[PDB]
């Protein structure tokens, strides 16, 4: 975005410069292990409330 | 008739009941 102004005039030069940088990381784990026993030709249960 | 089928879900069983033929066609399957 560069300008042009006819009526007046700066001096010298000026440079007014800006920096920014960033990094990041991240890691999430969840783990589950889980057992049931049970039998072979085992049924559900009706209860519900 | 039709042979009568008798399925255990507990120990997985199949129980076919009828006629020695019909009996005969349900084991061959």
């Amino acid at each position: 975005a560069a300008t042009f102004n006819p009526t007046q005039s700066f001096l010298g030069f000026n440079i007014f410069p800006t920096l920014t940088a960033l990094e990041t990381q991240g890691l999430t784990r969840r783990v589950y292990d889980g057992n049931v026993t049970m039998q072979s030709g085992q049924r559900s249960l009706s209860a519900t409330g | 008739q039709q042979a009568t089928l008798i399925a255990d879900k507990r120990t997985n069983s199949l129980i076919v009941r009828g006629t020695p033929e019909q009996v005969a066609q349900v084991a061959e399957l």
